[PDB]
């Protein structure tokens, strides 16, 4: 089941994959 | 904002662009 | 062999793992 | 700056803190 | 929690790991 | 067929062979 | 360094991520 | 054909579509 | 949803990442 | 012991040290 | 390119996948 | 012993059993 501490580690993979060479800011703390 | 939004059931390709630099 | 396009996807995992709840900015474009 | 620095042979735990928010 | 969109990405890893050099067809759309 | 079958609690090694080429 | 036996496990992740709900055939044996 | 083509330095988004079903 | 058979595969990544060069024993069978 | 303890909601950094060699 | 610090994180996945419910000792320090 | 042996080009299924508990 894990939690965001491990789920976000994979959301970023698709994030910069969609951005390509661009970058992004990841903040797991709403 | 983004984690709880995409870690629930994956977001759409465009929704991820909103967090692009 | 892949490239940064796939290597960075895993550097971020340890990044926010060290930051814990904090966040970080990942820009694969020096 | 960070990718070419850690994607070569992994960075140290403190080096990653420099990129923390 | 994510969904099949991310779960299948890891089911394939063990799939071709069991097939070895063989290949397989992955269709996430029953 | 295969995703909903193995993404629930992992399938057996032989069950994965059915989807091998 | 690993080899295709581990590199392909991650090429598929982006493959069906681009296909979305569609599927694809992965054969690591040219 | 696809592995040696994308496992070298990643393929483009359209190149991956050629292997889509 | 998967199960420990796939969840533990990622718990080990952070395990030896915290141990650094040290090692650890992983037994998914309480 | 360790899986059911960290696979539920991640363990703390020190808790992982208990399983270090 | 990364190094063992990241390569071993994935060797363990196949390790306990082959062991199934059994366990194993991973020591990245020959 | 095991890392430098399998992290070079993957080990065989039986070779991994030697490190099983």
């Amino acid at each position: 089941f894990v939690n965001q501490h491990l789920c976000g580690s994979h959301l970023v993979e698709a994030l910069y994959l969609v951005c390509g060479e661009r970058g992004f800011f990841y903040t797991p703390k709403t | 904002g983004i984690v709880e939004q995409c870690c629930t059931s994956i977001c759409s390709l465009y929704q991820l662009e909103n967090y692009c630099n």
